[PDB]
């Protein structure tokens, strides 16, 4: 007997939708976290609520971390030690909150969503998200710890790649976004620029060749991501 | 960052 448990899931989902309208993304993520923890799979729309909520939370933290790390680097070039300790301390604080959010997302993926994922679109979506959030840890880690995170991310992305190559057309936006993010992983994190350019080129070309087969809506989703694949390629070449 | 990932 689970009616009260179903109605709680539905209340959380609804409050997440409200938090999204209100642009209150920390709340949105807490609500979606609760909904995931009720046990059921997520619909396509629920997957996107989950993704949008945590993408905003961790996006604000990464932009913050990048700004502070930029300041801290220039401060270990001048000897400017008078305002020295505070930049380091505050960078480390933001960094720890960033890592906590990624751990939360990774906990949801590995404990609930990846294993209970019905179809193939869903497995690719969650596996890609797993790679992304390890990638976000990798942006702040150093040394051998960074190299272990890289291994987990590469491993999640490669498995999403294998499923997407067999199950989805080259123009599918989830496949395209996965390949884009994997290619960003190769150049900015795993220092595999050749693999990044080769992956971004192949993904762009194979999508380009099928664009004439798409509806107007499919075509707009696919080409928006193709412009990012090419802008990256411009920057990497 | 000039590099871009997937906006979702």
């Amino acid at each position: 007997h689970h009616h009260h448990h179903h109605m709680e899931r539905a209340s959380l989902i609804q409050k997440a939708k409200l938090a999204e309208q209100a642009e209150r993304y920390e709340d949105m993520a807490a609500f979606m976290k609760g909904a995931v923890e009720k046990g059921e799979e997520l619909s396509c729309e629920e997957r996107n609520l989950l993704s949008v909520a945590y993408k905003n939370v961790v996006g604000g933290q990464r932009a913050a971390w990048r700004v502070l790390s930029s300041i801290e680097q220039k401060s270990n070039e001048e000897g400017s030690e008078e305002k020295g300790p505070e930049v380091r301390e505050y960078r480390e604080k933001v960094e720890t909150e960033l890592q906590g959010v990624c751990d939360t997302v990774l906990g949801l993926l590995d404990s609930h969503l990846i294993k209970e994922a019905g179809d193939a679109e869903s497995r690719v979506f969650y596996l890609k998200m797993k790679g992304d959030y390890y990638r976000y840890l990798a942006e702040v880690a150093t040394g051998d710890d960074k190299k272990r995170i890289i291994d987990s991310a590469r491993s999640a992305y490669q498995e999403a790649m294998d499923i997407s190559k067999k199950e989805m057309p080259p123009t599918n936006p989830i496949r395209l976004g996965l390949a884009l993010n994997f290619s960003v992983f190769h150049y900015e994190i795993a220092n595999s620029p050749e693999e990044a350019i080769s992956l971004a080129k192949t993904t762009f070309d194979e999508a380009m060749a099928d664009l004439h087969t798409l509806s107007e809506d499919s075509y707009k989703d696919s080409t928006l991501i193709m412009q990012l694949l090419r802008d990256n390629l411009t920057l990497w070449t | 960052r000039r590099v871009r990932s997937d906006p979702g």
